[PDB]
């Protein structure tokens, strides 16, 4: 049995300015009872109602999923958040906790490359982007076409890792069609971080042919 | 697991001296390398000095080399960084981290304490 | 448990280039000390087992890890041998067991592009190049960064872990900073790839440049 | 549970001619995967064939196979099932069953391959 507890998304914090927290606890061999989970802070004020969801995975472990909206201004404020899990079968109850990492602040600098074209795809084009030079590690990044989000499944961004005295960097890796930038030959990509100005987002924007 | 509260900033005049002291808890401080980080108001971190467990080693960036002068007690769980010919261009947020495989050097740390504030200035 | 085991599988450096590859059992034991853990390395088919190497050290937050490392028949790996970690510490209640053999399925080789990325401020003595290395499949790679004509350590650059791109195959991305100096003695960086399905030697290739 | 697929039926046949695939699964249950077969043909990159539903109400085919392949399974026998009627040269390939933890309806880097069967068509 295992128990997580994420940060919000500064997609959540700065875009829909709506910030929610995220409690997991991932159970193999469940169901001899049902998991508890009791959300609470340290301050000890009061918690907005919690969503709480239950699936069973195809290899036959339980997931339980709650989350939670929290204050705009208590987060950034450094409220601390935890979760409490009780379970009858589980010996001692699980806590988790979560508030701001402190420390410095950086931009992320971002830089968007188109790869060359490669026989057996002359109807799809990759397209890299490489943000870079940030701190905390909480970072989300967004890719835009013709003034419109893509869905996330589209692309894939890879996790956050040091570099050692740079700051922390992310890559992120788009697949588009041809029907596409021959609609319009413009792909943004688009970070959210804290330390960016003016508006909490920084972007840069490719295309398949100079 | 790791807590780390800064203490000591305050407002000093140019060439003066002022002594930060960060207090350690939680884990056995003792076989951690420790290190010392500042921002400037609109500017990129910079990693000011480091010490070794023992104390042994120290590093310092070139800027502050000969000026400050770092050092640790591991009976007191306490960290100290001793300031002294303090100029203007000091005036920063100042952190202590630490880091689980690499403190010595600048580095991206896994746990910064919680800052304290020194202004340089004629006052 | 609060003991968690793992078991590697030769990297593609090891295997195709050195020729020599080893798989390494990692034992990680958090609240240790109360025993000696004992692994003993077996393989399905009964043969013998090389002799293996043993290190063992203490983390910083107290926690033991105790790792092995078994050198394997380069012969019995690509033909499918199967190998097996076990292992024994007295406060566990019965005995940690993972296993390994090359995994199966279809192979692709990768695909190489290098970048160099814009000057950026605040430095004139460095530049960040960045390769990417893509539609490879199974996951295992060595991604390896060549200037004059000689193997950078490890620690100068870091790579991404492996993720798939659903239905195209793995990639990965590597990130290395490099100096003025070395630029200026000689502006040729090479971004090597190790694969199993690199043809023609297991090798892929890609040079890029500071000035163009 | 550990993943074990074990492909059966290749061989040789003539053109136009057909043939079944049978993979057997062992050591989970099956009937809470998506299931789907691929191939690769001698120098060629692998290429995603059909999928199947939980069910079997899904069916999904690549261009070059539809309406020449129809796949099936049957989740009280453990087995997955490929027909193949009307072989072309195309078509000679390894073919391999496979499922995913997540993603098992269209392409994808699959989790778990079988260990593979040869399909040679040829006069
Ligand atoms: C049977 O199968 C099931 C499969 O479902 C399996 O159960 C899984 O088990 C593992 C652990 O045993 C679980 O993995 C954990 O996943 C945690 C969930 O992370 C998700 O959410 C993260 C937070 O997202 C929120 O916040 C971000 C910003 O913070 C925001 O953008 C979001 O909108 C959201 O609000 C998110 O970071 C994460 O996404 C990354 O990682 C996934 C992993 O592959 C990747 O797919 C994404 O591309 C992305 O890069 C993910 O979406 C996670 O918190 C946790 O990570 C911590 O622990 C590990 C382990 O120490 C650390 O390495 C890491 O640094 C973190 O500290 C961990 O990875 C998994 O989630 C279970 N199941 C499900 C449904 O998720 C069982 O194990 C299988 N059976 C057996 C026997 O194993
Ligand atoms: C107290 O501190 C200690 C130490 O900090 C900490 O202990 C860690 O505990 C965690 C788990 O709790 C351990 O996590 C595991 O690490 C495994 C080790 O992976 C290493 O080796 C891998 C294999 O290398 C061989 O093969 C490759 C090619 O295959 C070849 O190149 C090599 O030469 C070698 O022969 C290697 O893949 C891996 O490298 C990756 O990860 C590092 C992490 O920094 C990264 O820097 C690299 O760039 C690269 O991405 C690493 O070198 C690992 O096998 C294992 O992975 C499994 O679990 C994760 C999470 O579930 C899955 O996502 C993954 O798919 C695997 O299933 C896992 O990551 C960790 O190793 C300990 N650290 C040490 C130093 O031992 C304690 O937790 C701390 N105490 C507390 C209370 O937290």
């Amino acid at each position: 049995v295992s128990a997580y507890l994420s940060r919000p998304s500064p997609f959540d914090l700065f875009i829909r300015k709506s910030p929610t927290i995220t409690c997991l606890v991932v159970d193999l061999a469940p169901s001899k009872g049902t998991v508890n989970l009791t959300w609470s802070r340290a301050s000890g004020k009061p918690v907005n109602h919690s969503t709480r969801k239950e699936e069973k995975q195809r290899n036959g472990t339980l997931t339980v999923t709650s989350t939670l909206p929290v204050g705009t201004r208590d987060w950034i404020e450094g409220e601390t958040y935890q979760c409490r899990v009780t379970h009858p079968h589980l010996p001692r109850a699980l806590m988790r906790s979560t508030t701001k990492t402190s420390g410095p602040r950086a931009a992320p600098e971002v830089y968007a490359f188109a790869t060359p074209e490669w026989p057996g795809s002359r109807d799809k084009r990759t397209l890299a982007c490489l943000i870079q030079n940030f701190m905390p590690e909480d970072i989300s990044v967004q890719w835009l076409h013709n003034e419109v989000q893509l869905p996330d499944a589209r692309h894939s961004t890879t996790q956050p890792r040091k570099t050692k005295g740079s700051g922390f960097f992310v890559f992120s890796r788009l697949e588009v069609t041809r029907a596409e930038w021959e609609q319009k030959d413009e792909f943004i990509c688009r970070a959210v971080h804290e330390a960016a100005s003016p508006s909490q987002t920084v972007q840069r924007a490719v295309s398949v042919n100079p | 697991e790791v807590q780390l509260l800064e203490s000591g900033g305050g407002l000093v005049q140019p060439g003066g001296s002022l002594r930060l002291s960060c207090a350690a808890s939680g884990f056995t401080f003792g076989n951690y390398d420790m290190a010392w980080v500042r921002q400037a108001p609109g500017k990129r971190p910079e990693w000011v000095s480091s010490i070794d467990t023992g104390g042994d080693i120290t590093h310092y960036a070139d800027s502050v080399k000969g000026r400050f002068t770092i050092s640790r007690d591991n009976a007191k769980n306490t960290l100290y960084l001793q300031m002294n010919s303090l100029r203007p261009e000091d005036t920063a947020v100042y952190w202590c981290a630490t880091d689980e495989e690499y403190a010595l050097g600048p580095n991206e740390f896994d746990y910064y304490g919680q800052g304290t504030l020194v202004t340089v200035s004629s006052a």
